[PDB]
């Protein structure tokens, strides 16, 4: 679950 | 509790988020991107919990719901964030 | 973001909390007690998420830890609360 | 009904 925005 | 404002670039806001599993779970900052908006502003830190984004509370929102809020901000526009350490 | 300060009475702070059943879920104010400090103060409201207590971030603490820090406040001493709604 | 603690 690590999303780069 | 910390308050920052970041400008949206084509490359994003310069941070990544974890958490937001279910709608009663909270989201956190995992990493800051080298010389991206967030890191250059110098206020956000990894582990910081996201409380609100532009006047509106995100604590009851899922991980995709909050990612949609950050991705739905046009380039050049800025978001106001409140985070807690 | 909502900030208040409540004085600890023998009957408590005058509010009930829910959530924090696991370290990933945030806490919320479930109810306000009639003629209690929270209610005469009028700034907290049901569904408000508890962000910090006496400057300590409580997003990530269990329902049990938070109850403990509230019951750990001596009668007559006051508590600083930061809530999100 | 979840646990609700008065404080």
């Amino acid at each position: 679950r690590e999303t780069q925005v | 509790s910390i308050h920052t404002k970041l400008r949206k670039s084509s490359r994003g806001f310069g941070f990544t988020v974890v958490g937001g599993d279910e709608p009663d779970e909270f989201l956190q900052i995992k990493s800051l991107v080298l010389d991206g908006p967030a890191a250059l502003d110098g206020k956000m830190e990894t582990g910081d919990v996201i409380v609100s984004v532009n006047d509106t509370c995100v604590l009851g929102h899922t991980h995709a719901q909050v990612v949609k809020i950050f991705q739905s901000i046009p380039i050049g526009a800025s978001v106001d964030l409140e985070l807690c350490r």
